[PDB]
């Protein structure tokens, strides 16, 4: 056992460093932004809008489900009315960022790690570098900005979807008045606080969630078959670590 | 083919900034001055607690804190401007919203007289009336 | 591209007739103004509907105080649809659910072919209100 | 411009939608479906079963305890906190249960078979198969269809029995509710036979939808090797958009 | 390149029809003069038996007395018209519901059976927790 | 390899049983029907516990009207382990706690194979019975 | 490998030595009782014993007498409360809303002059007091 | 080969330490001198259960245990030292926080004797006078009985 245990354990070290080392590269440097601007727009095309179809037919239904299973409990207590609230608080508490960050690591966790591995594949990195164009300036940073910044984005997107997907099952087919509804959701638990935090944790899940896809396509094996095995684990290990941060930030910012 | 992603992009930040404005206005300064109201049980009530006069929110409450020496709870508390004429008659009272719902100050203002004067920033409020208990409440329903 | 056109359009037709279809599970209107004052309000807020009977004709457009008299004034936007209202009914606050949300409802007083009530016309003013009860002071006046 | 463009990507759309049907008929209909395949339904069971349960164990655990969280910080306003145990059970057995393991099983082996089957069409092994007389409809498409049939439920009952105990951990063993009162509330008041047999009727018919998909975008795939990274993403997508309307459907018929 | 089409069609066709399907109802007209926190859909029902639901609320014009209408499933048929209906909580806090009352029929004196159509002339409107409190009270 | 792969999938398997056996732990034997109508049966449902004195003896099969005179009649089931109900027992609809769901006490008659009352058997129908309590009806009957 | 084989049990000892700190994070001699209700109401296997709101003991069973079909409870007192004179009362009661119920062992004083037999494992509690059934109090209360 | 794993150590490192330093800013100032106090039914207190004076919080429970000789259930708790002057008469009451909310420990401060003494309850004192929390059970019998 502790014979491949130990190799095991410098590797996944080993994994990490390079993890660390490539992200440290492709972040440091004062002229990135500018003359990128043409970068980061197709970047923002790529991960972001295509991206968005998903996060809102996938919002409308987790709202819906969420009105329902809400209604059939509230019910019960004469407290249907807190439905809004109900909705809105999970919604920007635990579904909205998790969902979104989850349907991320699908949609465009999955579509930058096959892309880059494929461009390592085809040998483009190597001839960027021999023209003496840094990749990990020129196509990694690119990436990795599109997508920190298109997450928080889809995570609004989403939440202020869900809400009136939530609303069309309670207020109109269920028979909710839509006062009560909207009075009682705004008022009671819309805090700057819970938006803020919402904010803040689908911040965290874009950072690992992007570097954890840029990572595993830039540290594939360039062949067909590689990049397949790289793939499923970027969509697996950022499931997995958007659930652990996810218990973390709640267990902070929750009590 | 890049025109398209130029306004795909666009389209795709304004309804970001369209989803977070209907958040945020699903979601929800003025010149005050300070109240002072020293209660012998304040039940539940807590900073950013809303006062309120007839049902009308007239100002949050600003913080609580015991009177370190004769240990009761002093509540100071900030009233919108444009409530000016309150007189000294009135009494804060504390009360639940609904059965359930979190505690709120709820303000009464007095008659006045032809000694009556007019509450002013930094006066302190003399009648007031703490919040009923459960325990002592059903007590006194039995005996 | 005929054929291929018409499946489209066919499609986008069907589209439509399915969110009617949809429509049939559930779903402006003219307003007309009236306004009241109460002693205590209570946690009415505005949008809070008012019901003739447990049947919502209007909500409550918002809530004020007469800075001169301190006394909450509501103001509330009755549908067009409830055009004959006799000036002799009264409002009443009434409590919904258990944390506190409160909804007006509005008794018609009936009408009177002898006297001539008047209909409660747009800017009107309804005379007969009722304040929401408090539970504390009512549970003091049970004890007390 | 919209009507031909609509009316294309509607027909192409319905035959998408034929030929998936085609597929999955032609790949379910054989008198030696389970006999001489014990083998095959076992490597498969292996590759899409054993190998994706790490990721549900843990996800378990960690939406567990997520739920014990905001189930308790919920109920300690009413002083219900001993009924954390039922809110748990229930969260996890109606909708949080199926509906993240058909998730985590799109992503994890719904992108897996897909891509497997999508390189097995590259390296012309399918082509090879059929040149020698062995349908491979019947000898690739049938087990994996049915391992991934026959190891969702199993995943997802374990992901339940594992949230559970991750609610428990953190209501009972951190946060300090009767352990007693936890167990005893929720085993009692609701989890009847209803609320299991609806937890694996939806996490069967996830299956269905999710190997379906899978394996008809890894057989439909354009071989080349860009054409496979663009259907395991697919493949994803349309997995995650049918679990999730799916649930709302089967939720709208089962419960209200 | 035809039949593929034509699988597609019927696809999606059982698809659809798996999807919905996976009652003679007859109706009935009741005026209270407060239905509480009734709704559409909202349960009739005989003892504690769901016999139909409530098919909307609408005011009446002339008057303001709020007509519930009601559809019955056709199983029931002999309710006699000195019936009775009533607005009644599901336990405690739950949803309210129509309790319909089968009023006993004479033997010797007519009562007429609830045809499609008829309404109700006995009801009993929803209480209202205020004015309860205030005849407690005083 | 095949060796390994059949002890994994074999532990796997093995791994579903312990997590189902789990569940249905902290979640099928001889029993014989009985009958009792009521006029108000309140919130009761299929599977809905019968209880003596507070242990589960049993459940609720399937709830119908009489199609003749309009009266439910519940259809319990109770385990064969108790077959010593004599005739003189009376049903009762109770609700645990306070909000919780409604079930059947089955409050044990007297027995007395003196005067003649027999054991109720399969098939036979409890007489003495109790419906459940109405929350307007017990108000009603309070403040009047 | 033999390096990377003590590296990789170093690993495994500090992950054991953390799964200890996220435990530490986060059995006695029980004795068994009887005791016989008339109606226990909504009590549970599992649910606690409490001598003044502490637990000192679980519920190991619930079972009806055959022969009079009255419920009999079978408790499991801790070792470390010995002490408990015979005339201590059971009595069910209700805490929350939903019918979490729990048994309450009310200790009574020993007697000075002859004593009282301390509750030994086996022993049988007779002063019981059935569960509070609420629809016989509003039976009551309103009649 | 040995840069990638300084950086990875170090990278491993960082992140468990803030994750350490989050988990204990999450589970979890220290006047806390700590008092004594007996009850005969504590009702539904546990440890981490705030006390109280006049409404606002001036302190926790550490834990209840039972008195092994008269089985009183004694309650242990802890005062913020920012509260001094709490005469021996202070009872002790457990209230419910609002009609549903978790128990509390209510400090009713007791009348500081100007002419008698009645010193100050310092750090390892017990308090004498307290009350028992309610029972529905019984009050409601006694009550319709
Ligand atoms: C899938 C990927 C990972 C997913 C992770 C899983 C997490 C899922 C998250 C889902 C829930 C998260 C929290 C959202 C909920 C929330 O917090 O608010 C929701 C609010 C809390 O409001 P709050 O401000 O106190 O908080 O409760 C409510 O509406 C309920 C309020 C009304 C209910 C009143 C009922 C009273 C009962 C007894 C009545 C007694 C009557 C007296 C008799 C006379
Ligand atoms: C991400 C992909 C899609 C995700 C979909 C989101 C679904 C999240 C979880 C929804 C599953 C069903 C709801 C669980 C509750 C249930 O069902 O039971 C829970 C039982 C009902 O029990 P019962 O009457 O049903 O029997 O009440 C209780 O214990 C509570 C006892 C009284 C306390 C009242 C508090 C009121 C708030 C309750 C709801 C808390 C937030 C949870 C709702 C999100």
């Amino acid at each position: 056992a502790l014979a491949s245990l130990g190799h095991k354990g410098i590797k996944t070290l080993r994994t990490f460093g390079r993890a660390g080392l490539m992200l440290f590269n492709a972040l440091v440097g004062k002229p990135e932004f500018r003359k990128h601007a043409p970068l980061l727009v197709r970047q923002l095309y790529n991960v972001g809008v295509l991206s968005m179809l998903i996060i809102v037919v996938s919002g409308v239904f987790i709202g819906m489900v969420l009105g329902l299973q809400g209604y059939l409990v509230l019910t019960t207590y004469s407290a249907e009315t807190s439905l809004g609230m109900l909705v809105a608080l999970s919604l920007l508490r635990e579904l909205g960022p998790v969902v979104a960050a989850l349907l991320f690591a699908g949609r465009a966790g999955s579509a930058l790690t096959a892309e880059i591995g494929l461009m390592r594949a085809t040998e483009q990195l190597s001839s960027m570098e021999m023209m003496a164009v840094d990749p990990l300036r020129r196509v990694i940073s690119p990436r990795f900005w599109a997508g920190v910044i298109s997450l928080p984005l889809l995570t609004v997107i989403f939440v202020a979807v869900g809400i009136w997907g939530g609303s069309l099952v309670g207020v109109s087919w269920k028979g909710i008045d839509s006062g009560f509804f909207w009075s009682a959701m705004q008022n009671a638990v819309d805090w700057r606080m819970d938006l803020v935090n919402c904010l803040i944790k689908s911040v965290v899940f874009a950072i690992t969630v992007t570097w954890i896809s840029l990572f595993n396509g830039y540290d594939a094996i360039p062949t067909s078959a590689g990049i397949s095995r790289a793939t499923t684990r970027t969509v697996v290990h950022s499931s997995l670590a958007v659930l652990g941060l996810d218990f973390v930030l709640t267990a902070l910012m929750f009590g | 083919q890049t025109k398209k992603n130029e306004i795909w992009v666009g389209i795709f930040l304004l309804a970001a900034l369209l989803a977070a404005l209907f958040v945020c206005l699903k979601a929800a300064t003025e010149p005050t001055y300070t109240l002072y109201a020293t209660f012998d049980n304040i039940g539940g009530l807590k900073a950013r607690s809303p006062v309120s006069i007839g049902g009308v929110v007239v100002g949050r409450v600003a913080d609580i804190t015991l009177d370190p020496k004769t240990y009761l709870p002093r509540v100071t508390l900030e009233i919108e401007q444009r409530y000016n004429h309150i007189p000294d008659t009135s009494s804060l009272s504390i009360r639940t919203s609904g059965l359930l719902g979190e505690q709120y100050l709820a303000l009464n203002v007095g008659f006045e007289d032809p000694g009556t004067a007019i509450l002013k920033d930094g006066d302190t409020i003399q009648d007031t009336k703490s919040a009923m208990v459960l325990e002592d409440l059903i007590g006194q329903f039995l005996y």
